[PDB]
């Protein structure tokens, strides 16, 4: 009753506590390099999915936020008709979908976050890369956990 | 059933069965664990927890536990006895103050001993809730099937009585309970020892200096510091303890929601507690920048929020967390 308080209330870098094998859970501070060795069965023959190329991407309504605010419909121009993952190799958008479904050449929107007011961020579509850029809306409603953005940097 | 010298008893200090020693008010939940030198639960022989056994004169008494009464600032409630030892929901109190009513006389024993109750969690209540949440109190146990602990009971030592000392109409006459052991000599020269039936006292007189005592050793004590050694030695007695320190989930606090409040970067709060309670916060960032404050008058607060996020913690209701992007 004259003590301090608890490192899982004064604690830096966010981090949680138990008296158990006395970790320190969740503390969110740095990188990792972290590095896979992918099962190759797991793999699909790159002549198996649809070329998606001579296609076209545009947001629509993009939200510069943290939760998945930010759309973009894709003109997709595929080959064959299946799956297709996708990532921006940039570090400016983060996406919702890691995998979008095809028709033989539709449209199909994703989610994402941004934190520049001018997202200029590659989407490659299984080997084919785009620029999907535009412009952002700010928010209005911001008190609950945490982002899926965390890419702020020089904007 | 033990007697040892209370300390306020009633008027001042008594001789009581009841004598109170070990108060544990160092429990959460309402509790507190007592020893009395009394030895309530079955009788001498074998029945009945709930009748009421302390010392009368040499002897017991054991018989019915009709109107005990444990108190401080306000009435005790009990929760259970085993032995010499009683468990009691108590509120806090300065004091501690124990007693019993034989019927003919109230008879009661009393005791200082700083008491709280804490529970546990951040906020600082008085007493427990109906409701709220559960988490893991600190507590003594209903029951008696219990050996976590034993402390030493050995022997009692002697004990005065001068009930024994009468006259045989011109010498100090003593006398014996059951052929029990008297040790017996005068400041006079008369027997120097005593281990005997009924003796009389050939020298002295006076019943005011002699050996009026009490070597009973049939039945073991606790090792009260209001104990006599028994002076010839450590005798057995390894005794254990029913009530023993367990990780109860007490039924515990909760405090009221608080009113969250949007601005830029800034959680308002305005904030309106039952109790005091311990909020908490903690910037994520590697800048930890905690803040801490009990909060028993309501008050609006502010915390600056950066980027990456905050925690904060209104009392043991469970940890929020916030995007104040």
């Amino acid at each position: 009753r004259d003590k301090g308080a608890p490192l899982n209330d004064v604690a830096p870098f966010g981090c949680s506590i138990a008296l158990e094998p006395l970790r320190a859970e969740n503390c969110a501070v740095g990188s990792i390099p972290i590095s896979i060795d992918i099962p190759d069965a797991a793999f699909t023959r790159i002549s198996e999915t649809p070329t998606v190329s001579d296609l076209e991407c545009k947001i629509t309504e993009c939200t510069y936020a943290s939760d998945f605010g930010g759309i973009a419909t894709v003109a997709y121009k595929s080959s064959k008709a299946g799956n297709c993952p996708i990532h921006s190799p940039s570090g400016v958008a983060v996406i919702k979908e890691n995998d979008v479904t095809l028709a033989e050449s539709g449209s199909f929107t994703f989610h994402f976050s941004t934190a520049n007011i001018h997202p200029a961020f590659k989407l490659q579509v299984c080997t084919s890369a785009v620029t999907c850029k535009g412009d952002c809306k700010p928010p209005k409603d911001h008190i609950v956990d945490y982002p899926a953005q965390h890419t702020e940097s020089f904007t | 059933p033990y007697i040892a010298d209370c300390p306020n008893c009633g008027h001042s200090r008594c001789d009581s069965p009841i004598a109170i020693e070990e108060v544990r008010g160092d429990a959460h939940a309402g509790v507190i664990r007592i020893q009395t030198s009394a030895m309530f639960g079955l009788k001498t022989d074998g029945v009945d927890l709930a009748y009421m056994s302390f010392m009368n004169g040499k002897t017991q008494k054991s018989i019915k536990i009709d109107n005990l009464h444990v108190r401080t600032s306000a009435p005790c409630s009990l929760v259970s006895h085993h032995g010499y030892y009683i468990l009691a929901q108590c509120p806090p109190g300065d004091t501690v103050t124990v007693g019993f009513h034989d019927g003919p006389n109230r008879h009661t024993c009393t005791v200082a001993h700083k008491v709280e109750f804490r529970p546990v969690g951040r906020e600082k209540y008085r007493h427990p809730p109906e409701h709220g949440v559960e988490l893991p109190c600190n507590r003594y146990t209903h029951k008696r099937a219990d050996q976590g602990h034993y402390v030493e009971m050995h022997q009692p030592g002697l004990v005065a009585d001068h009930s024994l000392l009468s006259i045989h109409s011109a010498k100090v006459k003593i006398t014996v309970p059951s052929g029990a052991q008297v040790k017996y000599y005068c400041k006079c020269p008369d027997v120097r020892e005593g281990i005997t039936s009924s003796d009389h006292t050939t020298t002295c007189t006076d019943v005011k200096q002699c050996r009026a005592y009490l070597i009973d050793n049939k039945k073991w004590v606790y090792n009260s510091g209001r104990l006599p050694r028994g002076e010839g030695d450590t005798f057995k007695g390894k005794l254990h303890v029913p009530f023993v320190p367990v990780k109860a989930k007490c039924i515990a606090t909760l405090a009221p929601e608080p009113l969250v409040e949007h601005k830029h970067r800034t959680l308002i709060l305005h904030l309106h507690p039952d109790h005091p309670t311990l909020l908490t916060t903690r910037s994520l960032g590697s800048d930890a920048n905690p803040t801490r404050q009990w909060i028993e008058r309501p008050t609006t607060v502010n915390f600056t929020v950066t980027g990456e996020g905050l925690e904060y913690t209104w009392g043991n209701h469970p940890p929020k967390r916030v995007w104040a992007q």
